[PDB]
DNA sequence: GCTTGACAAAAGTGTTAAATTGTGCTATACT
């Protein structure tokens, strides 16, 4: 076909729906090949091969079982299709949400109970739309949003609803708070939450034709300007330091990680120079009054930001 | 493409004796129901239902109301 | 200051991982080829608290008891033993 | 020039409670 749900379409028509008989029927037959799956599989364990007419029919039984399982979920891909025709448009592709609806049907498949007598689709739709549901929670949003925060957003959105309906306007934060008994603040950062993300390949106006993502700014980009003066400022504290005693200079940068980058605690020091950290504490006020002395400092001010 | 203006008038139902009736004087309105080789009104509505919706089997149930859906309704 | 470590993933391929000496190895990596990887060296510590899978059959025992399991098996074979 | 002890702020660690997050499930019948 030209279409790819068309497509789809195609093959899951060319199954026969089962009647109530017949769904007992396939439901049998899969519990039987299971638990003559996990029996033989138990023989595996302390051995006993069984005969040979004996072994031959459970390797049927559970070959037939698969055969079952595998027909009643072909007969039922229809009832997923028809529930997700209702959840389009909202974000999901219609072959997602077919796809993650099968993925329910499985399991209603796998959980199905037929002592209880009831037709399959009564006890499938309820895993299906589930399925459907929770698929959209965790794909729809570009920005993954969890299940019981995507549960709380929509909440507050029918809150909303029925009180805009009440009320003939939108609801402020505080009637929406209070019908859905939450704190204003609570309310703003949850429709915070909800915004989506825009594209940057969106072309902003028609008219012309410019690209949003060509306008954006590269906040990290070097600036040629300060990078120059940085280097500039490197060079006028290499001078001021050479003003200062080799060990008075040689605290100062270890103190600060001048020359390797990482600074050094008090302590530190004292042990490169052989010194209590208190007297290296001492030797630093003072380098730093004299750093402070008019002579020194008038050069540096312009470096102030 | 492909459709012979003829074949969709034996679309509706109408007999090939209406056409000489209504088309008179037209020579090539007569002229092509001579070689168009649809025969009936409900096998015609199939080669304008396989050409309009490809890939889907027909019935008498969807060959009929697809005309009557697309423009009558 | 680093030290580095070499794990094998369970295909055959082989990976470096460069840390800092002073770390504490781990004897697992998620590694450059997607799969988990093992330690070349001692350990190999741990079995990291695995649980198995819920599958098929655990959801069928906890509605049917064994034994109406074997009636309908006996339900089962007794049909196919005619013919 | 420097060291010692008292001392409090600051920084890490480990231990717990609160919170956040993932997953399973819902049986009139509905294709």
């Amino acid at each position: 076909s030209a279409d790819s749900v068309r497509a789809y379409l195609k093959q899951i028509g060319k199954v026969a729906l089962l009647n109530a008989e017949e769904e007992v029927e396939l439901a049998k037959r899969i519990e039987a090949g299971l638990y003559a799956t996990q029996k033989l599989a138990e023989l595996a364990e302390k051995g006993e091969k069984l005969p040979v007419q004996q072994r031959r029919d459970m390797q049927w039984i559970c070959r037939d079982g698969d055969r079952a399982k595998n027909h009643l979920l072909e007969a039922n891909l229809r009832l997923v299709v028809s529930l997700a025709k209702r959840y389009t448009g909202r974000g999901m592709a219609f072959l997602d949400l077919i796809q993650e609806g099968n993925l329910g049907l499985i399991r209603a498949v796998e959980k199905f109970d037929y002592t209880k007598g009831y037709k399959f689709s009564t006890y499938a739709t309820w895993w299906i739309r589930q399925a459907i549901t929770r698929a959209m929670a965790d794909q729809a949003r570009t920005i993954r949003i969890p299940v019981h925060m995507v549960e709380v957003i929509n909440k507050l959105g029918r809150i909303q609803r029925e009180l805009l309906q009440d009320l003939g306007r939108e609801p402020t934060p505080e009637e929406l708070a209070k019908e859905m008994d939450i704190t204003p603040e609570k309310v703003l950062e949850i429709q915070q939450y909800a915004r989506e993300p825009i594209s940057l390949d969106q072309t902003i106006g028609d008219e012309g034709d410019s690209q949003l993502g060509d306008f954006i700014e590269d906040s990290e980009a070097v600036v040629a300007v300060d990078a120059v003066s940085f280097t500039l400022l490197q060079d006028q504290l290499q001078s001021v330091l050479e003003t200062l005693s080799e060990r008075e200079a040689g605290v100062v940068r270890l103190r600060f990680g001048l020359t390797d980058g990482q600074p050094r605690t008090l302590d530190e020091i004292g042990q490169v120079y052989g010194v209590t950290r208190e007297r290296i504490r001492q030797i630093e006020s003072k380098t730093m009054s004299k750093l402070r002395h008019p002579s020194r400092s008038q050069v540096l001010r312009d470096y102030l930001d | 493409r492909r459709q012979p203006v003829t074949v969709l008038l034996k679309a509706l139902g109408w007999t090939n004796e209406q056409i000489v009736e209504r088309f008179g004087f037209s020579e090539i309105m007569m002229g092509t129901l001579e070689k168009d080789t649809t025969s009936g009104t409900d096998e015609a509505l199939l080669d304008i239902y396989r050409k309009l919706r490809p890939g889907e089997p027909p019935t008498k149930e969807s060959a009929q109301t697809l005309l009557e859906n697309l423009f009558f309704k | 200051p680093r030290q580095v470590a070499r794990y094998r993933t369970d295909n055959g391929e082989e990976f470096d991982v460069p840390f800092a000496d002073d770390a504490e190895i781990p004897g697992t990596w998620l590694c450059r080829n997607g799969l988990e990887g093992t330690l070349i060296e001692g350990d190999v510590p741990e079995p990291k608290k695995v649980k198995p899978p819920r599958t098929h059959w655990d959801m069928l025992l906890e509605r049917r008891s064994v034994e109406e399991l074997e009636e309908l098996l006996k339900e089962r074979l007794d049909l196919i033993k005619a013919k």
